[PDB]
RNA sequence: ACCUUGUUCAGAACUUAAAGAGAAAUCUUGAGUUUAUGGACUUCAGGGGGAGUAUGGUCACAAGGCUGAAACUUAAAGGAAU
RNA sequence: AUUACUUUGAAUAAAAUAAGGUGUUUAAAGCAAAACAUUAUGUUAAUGAAUAUUCAAGCAUGGGACAAUGC
RNA sequence: AUCGAGGACUACCAAGAUUAUAACGGAUAACGAGGAAUUGGGGUUCGACAUCGGAGAGGGAGCUUUACAGAUGGCUACCAC
């Protein structure tokens, strides 16, 4: 009711009705689908009991986490259901065996099961297939950190 | 210097010398004191170097001026070290 | 500012050596501090220390006996790897069979022949011939 | 050194090596925090509210009574003032200066003094929020600090 | 009564187990060496570090008498 | 208070050195602790000219300021001391 | 609790570099030839250098002294 | 639409993305790498060319056949021969 914002019907991609109490196919509802992601991530309640629907989500989806998975501090939080992730790493440079702060953006994507999610953040993040032209991770959980009177949701 | 004392073992006299914080281990030179008020017998406890008039309890012969470093306490006044 | 300790304790102790002084003083001892003194108390460049409690990270007296030429610190302690000893070593110390390095790692504080022993690398804390 | 200065003085306090209260010394907590938390509600600096219990108290040390410090002791009883008393005592000298300023517009050692003085609140209003005392809403500006420090 | 915490080191591999401050052993022999005391208190404290067969003894002497460490208490040796 | 002395803290200096350093003059509250080379950070220099010049940018009411080359030319220019 | 550091590895095209063997008459080469079995037989189902690298990243492992973010 | 993810393209929606840790520009007498020359250690310079990867067939562009080509010892058009 309150996710019905765009001009097509929002289904996820794995929707089945359930059964009714007399055992038989209920066509007037549809289970909330939810899967489990693999290595040691738990799945949020709200992918859970939440009503939001998104195709890109990796709980609430078909979307797989594959092999490469990194984590950063969230940058900036103005696009939607989309932050930026900003690792800080240190470059060792041969010459004068002296290391260089150097520091990379990863466009990733926000599932709306982070909710709590602000700019500053810490965020781990796992890969995905390509989402868009840049988006291609998302971020399997996050930790809230210091606050800079600029609270900034997603 | 280039006579040389020993550095763990000082001598009474020359900690004395020294700054309150050069020493082996820094120690204060202040002190607790009680005065006894010329007016009655009752004993005020102070700072050495206090920084404010000091007052009797009971009345107020006033003890003590502040002055820079040390309390100037009266002519009258008499104390002893609070060990 | 007081940025390293270790330098202020070394060039105490190489200073006082130079002038021929029979002990020295630090007033800021530290665990690092004891641990490079001990290091070189093993291989007898210094006859003992001491360290006095002040409350507030007191102070160290170390006894000197004419053999200790030079004692000093390394700036940034670089990250030395079990293959890059003898290059520093080559660079740092008189001959092969005078001087010592120190070594920051996971075993403690060692000096370069037992680090060697041990098979472990790490940062580099100084030397003393 | 002083930070803006070359002057360079070592005048300090040398505490005792001695983190007990002395034997002399009688007077339990209970007087000791109600004589502080009496002193507090009078608008009272806790730096200064320490050296009256020295001087007329003789309670030199109060960590060495109490066992905590005494803006602990304030923090506990809530008598703790919500912008904390180094900053505060800044901020009345900022005041102070740019007010002597508004008459004396030709005076060019002041506004110098001026701008170390407010250097010096941005370095401390800097650590207090790194600290969590001071909430990053905060912010000091002349036109505001003229009223709250009054 | 008081219990010294184990810690967590850094690799570590396990868990915490409440260490504040006050159940370091730090904290621990300092608290029962002051109320072992008691009326005495102590006002030096001076650690000798010496070479015993290639190995280095750290003699603690608790000093100025006005767990598992071997002290040696006594009184100012000259004052 | 003024003055004569002991100690100690801070400040501008001065004298001696067979010692340390440096090319030497000289420096010693460092210009010492440096081929036995590493305490922390920033700025600047790379033979002499051309030249702080031309051009480009920017600031100023203006004079000017900040940044700032190249072509070409030349075995020396320079520092301390006898 | 991570990261950094460090020790072992996993995995990773050759050629080239280093390096093992081998009388291309030596040598630069080649990876073949034989040493002796007087060799068909036998060493023999003969050699292929362990061929090691290797920095900056990535993966795993033992340690947590020196460090950064802890919270 | 494609073999397929994907602003790769379209419609609507929002104002976002990068930058002093050097973006956006300019130069290269610049294809990248294994490697090469010289080196006490550290380094400096080179690498069109054995081998691996990329791109091209006088200059662009558009296509046919086919499992694989925007093929040129294939085709079509324009420019210069």
């Amino acid at each position: 009711m309150a996710e019905q914002t765009e001009r097509a019907y929002q289904k996820q991609v794995f929707h089945h009705h359930s059964r009714n109490e007399k055992g038989e196919i209920d066509f007037g509802n549809v289970k909330r689908y939810h899967k489990q992601i693999g290595m040691g991530f738990v799945t949020p309640a709200e992918a859970i009991k939440g009503t939001y629907i998104d195709k890109k989500c990796p709980f609430t989806s078909d979307v797989s986490i594959r092999g490469r998975t990194l984590s950063g501090i969230v940058k900036s939080c103005h696009m939607k259901r989309t932050i930026i992730v900003r690792r800080d790493y240190f470059h060792y440079v041969s010459k004068y065996q002296r290391y260089e702060k150097r520091h990379k953006n990863i466009a990733v994507h926000c599932s709306p099961a982070f909710r709590q999610l602000k700019e500053g953040d810490h965020v781990v993040i796992g890969q995905c297939r390509p989402l868009s032209k840049t988006v291609r991770f998302n971020v399997l959980k996050f930790t809230s950190r210091g606050t800079g009177d600029k609270k900034q949701f997603a | 210097p280039l006579i040389e004392v020993d550095l763990l073992n000082p001598t009474a006299a020359s900690e004395a010398k020294a700054h309150k914080m050069k020493r082996l281990v820094p120690t204060p030179n202040s002190y607790f004191l009680e005065i006894k008020c010329p007016k009655c017998g009752a004993t005020t406890t102070t700072f050495s170097h206090a920084h404010r008039q000091i007052l009797c309890q009971k009345c107020g012969q006033p003890l003590g001026q502040p002055t820079g470093g040390k309390l100037k306490l009266t002519q009258q006044c008499k104390f002893r070290i609070k060990k | 500012v007081r940025v390293n300790v270790l330098a202020d304790a070394l060039k105490s102790i190489t200073n006082a050596e130079k002038q021929g002084k029979r002990q020295v003083m630090i007033r800021p001892a530290s665990k690092v501090i004891c641990e490079f003194l001990n290091v070189m108390m093993k291989h007898q460049y210094i006859t003992d220390y001491t360290v006095v409690d002040t409350h507030r990270s007191g102070k160290i007296v170390v006894n000197l006996n004419g053999r200790l030429n030079k004692c000093a610190v390394i700036s940034p302690r670089f990250n030395v790897t079990l293959s890059e000893f003898d290059k520093w070593e080559a660079n740092l110390l008189p001959s092969r069979h005078f001087g010592a390095l120190v070594l920051t790692t996971s075993y403690g504080i060692l000096d370069n022949t037992e680090a060697r022993a041990k098979h472990t690398g790490g940062r580099i804390l100084g030397f003393f011939y | 050194g002083r930070m803006y200065n070359p002057g360079r003085g070592i005048s300090r306090r040398c505490i005792p090596y001695r983190r007990s209260a002395p034997s002399w010394l009688k007077t339990s907590t209970l007087e000791v925090i109600d004589e502080m938390c009496k002193l507090a509600k009078k608008g009272i600096a806790p730096s200064q509210i320490g050296a009256i219990m020295r001087d007329t108290h003789g309670v030199g040390l109060v960590k060495s009574v109490t066992g905590s410090k005494v803006l602990r002791i304030l923090k506990l009883a809530g008598l703790a003032p919500k912008i904390p008393e180094d900053l505060y005592f800044l901020m009345k000298r900022a005041v102070s200066v740019r007010k002597h300023l508004e008459k004396n517009k030709k005076d060019k050692d002041a506004k110098y003094h001026l701008i170390l003085i407010e250097s010096k609140i941005h370095r401390l209003t800097r650590y207090y929020k790194s600290a969590k005392v001071l909430e990053a809403s905060f912010k000091y500006d002349a036109n505001t600090a003229s009223a709250i420090v009054s | 009564k008081r219990v010294v915490a184990h810690t967590k080191k850094v690799g570590q591999s396990g868990k915490t187990d409440y260490k504040p401050r006050s159940r370091t052993s730090k904290a621990v022999h300092e608290a029962y060496l002051n109320e072992m005391l008691y009326p005495v208190e102590v006002a030096g404290q001076r650690v000798h570090a010496t070479l015993v067969h290639k190995k280095v003894a750290n003699s603690k002497t608790v000093f100025v008498a006005v767990t598992g460490e071997k002290v040696k208490f006594a009184f100012p040796v000259v004052a």
